[PDB]
């Protein structure tokens, strides 16, 4: 789910991406038809420019905050970082090195409720240069003629199935986070030439990569499958499989 | 014309012009000769930054 | 570390002499003690200075060693007539000093602000 | 992720793989292979304990993930073959740390591409496939024929 | 007593002493970046980046010291 | 008192040592330059702008001294 | 006493000597290595290691004149 | 007053310290100018601009510690 | 007693001396390896082990000098 969403009904998954070069917001929103010269409001009202940032740049930044506030719920955001600025808040007063240990641990918190807050985006140019590379997509898709119907990728709430992933039942590591940092979604994908529609359903998960400390790939697709579907022929194709990625990386688990 | 470049701050002479054949004859003998490249906005600033293991982003 | 070094700076002000108001009370007293060993042994001439640190070894180190030592010397030697008066001496012209010359230099720091007694 | 005991010649300066064997370890089925004895490198080469201690750290914090498996495959049936004191104080201390071992089994065969490792069981002579995921292995001896040919070695290839 | 402090501020202006070696090392340096330019300007960056990474060691002894300075005029 | 204010004018004065060092580090740069100019005049501008570059750090060193002098005749 | 104390503190600020002949032998080295490289540029990370490498001998030289520092310091 | 005066005047004799490395570096200055010129006379006025434009930034140094002599004599 | 003392550690500072000078000694070989290693670098093992030996050598001199200090200063 796209989280920054204004009432512009044209290109949601890019309005976070995009970085217009106005000086102020549009008078109106992008038009979805030739509208009237009354349809529309002349010279409009006065204190419009900081409205509609207002509305178009803080609304849409707050309602993702609030979409997924289930992420910074954790003990170290809720009970340490607070309780860590009020011990030295007491002796703000005393001197300047207590009023910046009371101000950092929530500069910090931001900083987790900043990079956890925003949309999950994964390295889609590596995504269609791996389809693009299997015959069987191929056959009926191509970047010349393929558009795109739906979109949808979020995170998943909560620890999952202490079985398959084993890894999160640590309560140091469940200290800091509240939930597994792992997204599923899906692409609805057309191609205009063969009229083949397919669903490209696949799951994500940091792993480690070449280092000892750093993430490798904080969206690693260890399950990849397209369910094809053509004029009459219906194909199922899996790129990537988890019984067998499962096996030979596991996750990150990230703090902090 | 002239209400465009003004309207939206685009007060570098000839940017929008391509071949700025006025920016020419006033850098005949100029030091560092050069004209202002193509569509240039006296706001776009593409600076970069980056940090390596070396100091100075070198 | 701009909030530890202010924090321990803090604690080293309101707290500290725990461990190093011993310290000060020996060097307060030891400041003295070698004070007054010096003006046992050293050449005082008609003025309070000492003009002659080093008579010997023993002199150079209690000269050092001494905290007026050093004041009662630069300030005999930052006043202008004091030295023209030496000056002359030099040369041939000296005589006995009354008991308000012999303070010549007292008069002098006083006029700075220093507090010297014996006028 | 295959680890040795010393450094190929075809590796420069700016190679420090042998650093990454025990840094490199987040997850699988890791072995210490230990060839038949005669070998070099007895004692000065067995870093097992100073793994633990390092492998241990990461199952705190979640670096290393909690299902793995670390054992020592030995070819022989004892370490130190010339001092039980110090085999048996090794032998005690894998226990109280909880390390597995197998004795009678050596390496036999090493598959780059799917990483299988072959192992056999000279005492049984039985073999197996494993996956591994972080491998370390003392290079093996080989006695050299012309101290043979000459009738100077004894037996195992040394000098007599 | 006085003394000390008195050759405390006077070790503070040795510490003047690598800033001038300092300069000389740099312009050495530089000196040097020219003459290995002209033998081969086609390696511009090498040079130039292997440059400023020495007068970065050269400087960093300057400042060490001004450190070393203030600390022994205050302890 | 007047010993420690001696002593700070004197490092004050210890500070035109770099200024020694800097002068002939200039001339040393610039000597390089045409030897360095001399052996490839064609990438005049490249040696050039390297030239000036590095005096500019140079006097920076000597620039930075006298802030120390001042400091410790004044603090 | 207090002189012996002086002169402690007076060797102390000896000690940035050779953090002065550092910084010059540091530009020297690597004003050294940039004629080196346009000489023959195919061995650079060669060159370049020994470069470092030279240049952390000399700070053991100025690390071991620190620790002779406070040794007679505090002894 | 005198005393302070007497060390003033005498850091006001350290600023000949720069004098005589500028004499040296301007030597080396020209030594360049001549060996570079013999190479590629072709040039000769290109070189010789570049020669007193370096002497200029030594007496720049010059100067300066001149005016800091004079201004630490009298304040 | 108390001044032949300050003068036993003033000349246990002065053994810095070489470590300064050992210093400048180490990037001026250094030097002249660099820049010889890149005009013969088919026998870079004969020139590197010259080198590290005459670095020894110079490690001499450092520990005689630093030998001689602690000597005078205790005898
Ligand atoms: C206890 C006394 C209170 C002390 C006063 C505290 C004042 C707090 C409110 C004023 C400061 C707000 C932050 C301004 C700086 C951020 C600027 C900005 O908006 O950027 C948005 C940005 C927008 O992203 P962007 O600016 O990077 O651009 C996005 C991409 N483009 C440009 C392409 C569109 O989003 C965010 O920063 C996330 C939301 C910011 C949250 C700010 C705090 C809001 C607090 C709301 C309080 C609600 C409860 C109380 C009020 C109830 C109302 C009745
Ligand atoms: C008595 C006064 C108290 C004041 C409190 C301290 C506030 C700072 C001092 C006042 C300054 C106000 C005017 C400055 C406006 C900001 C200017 C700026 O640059 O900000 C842009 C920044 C942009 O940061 P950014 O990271 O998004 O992007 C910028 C990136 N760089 C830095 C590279 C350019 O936005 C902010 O406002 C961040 C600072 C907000 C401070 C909020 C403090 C509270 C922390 C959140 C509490 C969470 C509690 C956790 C609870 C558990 C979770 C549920
Ligand atoms: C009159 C009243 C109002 C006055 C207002 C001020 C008007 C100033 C007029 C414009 C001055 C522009 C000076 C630019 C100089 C560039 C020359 C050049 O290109 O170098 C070519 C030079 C020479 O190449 P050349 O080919 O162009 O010229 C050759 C010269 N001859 C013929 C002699 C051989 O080569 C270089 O590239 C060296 C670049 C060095 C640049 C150093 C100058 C930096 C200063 C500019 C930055 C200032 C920013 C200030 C911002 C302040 C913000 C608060
Ligand atoms: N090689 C690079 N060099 C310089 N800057 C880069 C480079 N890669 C990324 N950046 C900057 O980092 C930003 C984030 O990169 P990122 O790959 O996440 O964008 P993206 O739109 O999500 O790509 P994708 O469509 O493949 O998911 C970029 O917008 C860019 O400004
Ligand atoms: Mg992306």
């Amino acid at each position: 789910q796209m989280g920054f969403s204004s009432d512009n009904p044209y290109n949601k998954r890019w309005e976070y991406k995009w970085k217009h070069s106005y000086y102020t917001y549009p008078r109106d929103y992008e038009h979805t038809e030739v509208r009237k010269p009354q349809d529309s409001k002349d010279v409009p009202p006065i204190y419009f420019a900081y409205y509609k940032d207002f509305v178009d740049r803080w609304l849409p930044g707050m309602n993702m905050w609030w979409q997924r506030r289930h992420r910074i719920f954790d003990k170290f955001n809720v009970y340490f970082l607070p309780g860590m600025s009020l011990f030295f808040y007491q002796f703000a007063d005393l001197a300047l090195g207590f009023k910046i240990m009371a101000a950092f641990p929530l500069f910090l918190a931001y900083t987790r409720i900043r990079d956890k807050t925003l949309d999950p985006d994964f390295k889609e140019t590596y995504l269609r240069d791996m389809i693009y590379q299997n015959p069987e997509i191929t056959k009926y898709f191509n970047e010349e003629t393929i558009h795109v119907l739906d979109y949808e990728f979020e995170y998943l709430p909560g620890y999952l199935c202490p079985e398959k992933f084993p890894e999160y039942q640590n309560k140091t590591w469940q200290f800091f986070n509240t939930d597994t940092a792992q997204a599923e979604g899906f692409f609805k994908f057309g191609d205009v030439e063969s009229g083949a529609t397919m669903t490209l359903k696949f799951k994500t998960m940091p792993i480690p990569g070449k280092f000892r400390y750093q993430v490798g790939e904080p969206f690693y697709f260890y399950d990849l499958r397209a369910e094809i579907k053509c004029d009459g022929v219906y194909k199922e194709v899996v790129l990537v499989d988890e019984k067998e990625s499962l096996k030979k990386i596991r996750p990150f688990l990230f703090l902090i | 014309e002239l209400e465009e470049l003004t309207e939206t701050h685009n007060y570098i002479p000839g940017a929008k012009d391509d071949v700025n054949l006025r920016g020419y004859l006033a850098t005949q003998f100029a030091w560092g000769k050069k004209v202002i490249s193509f569509y240039r906005h006296p706001a776009d600033d593409f600076k970069c930054a980056k940090a390596t293991k070396n100091m100075l982003g070198r | 570390g701009f909030g530890c070094f202010s924090i321990i700076n803090y604690l080293y002000g309101r707290y500290g002499y725990i461990i190093n108001e011993s310290s000060q009370k020996r060097a307060a007293q030891d400041l003295l003690d070698n004070d007054m060993a010096a003006d046992k042994i050293l050449f005082k001439n008609r003025v309070g200075a000492p003009t002659r640190p080093l008579r010997s070894l023993d002199d150079m180190m209690a000269f050092l060693s001494g905290s007026a030592t050093y004041d009662q010397l630069a300030d005999y030697a930052s006043y202008n007539h004091a030295m023209d008066v030496n000056q002359d001496q030099q040369a041939g012209l000296d005589s006995w000093m009354s008991e308000k010359d012999k303070n010549m230099v007292k008069y002098y720091q006083r006029s700075l602000g220093k507090k010297v007694e014996g006028i | 992720p295959v680890y040795a005991n010393r450094d190929p010649e075809t590796w420069r300066s700016a190679q420090h793989k042998y650093s990454k064997y025990i840094s490199n370890f987040k997850s699988g089925d890791g072995y210490f292979c230990i060839p038949e004895y005669p070998y070099a490198g007895e004692v000065e080469c067995f870093n097992f304990f100073v793994s633990d201690e390092v492998w241990k750290w990461a199952q705190h914090h979640g670096a290393l993930s909690p299902k793995h498996t670390f054992t020592i495959v030995n070819a022989n049936e004892k370490f130190v073959h010339y001092c039980d004191s110090a085999d048996a104080f090794i032998k005690e201390r894998l226990e109280k740390r909880g390390i597995r071992v197998e004795y009678n089994t050596k390496l036999l065969e090493v598959h780059q591409d799917g990483q299988k490792a072959t192992f056999i069981n000279t005492k049984t002579g039985e073999k197996s496939v494993r996956d591994y995921n972080n491998l370390y292995s003392i290079v093996p001896s080989k006695r050299q024929e012309f101290l043979d040919k000459a009738g100077l070695t004894n037996g195992n290839g040394l000098l007599n | 007593m006085l003394l000390v402090k008195a050759v405390k501020v006077l070790v503070m202006g040795g510490c003047m002493l690598p800033i001038a070696f300092g300069a000389l090392g740099t312009g050495v340096l530089f000196a040097g970046f020219n003459v290995a330019l002209s033998r081969n300007p086609e390696e511009t960056e090498s040079l130039f980046n292997n440059t400023l990474m020495g007068f970065a060691l050269i400087e960093t002894f300057i400042f060490m010291s001004i450190g070393l300075g203030f600390f022994v005029l205050f302890a």
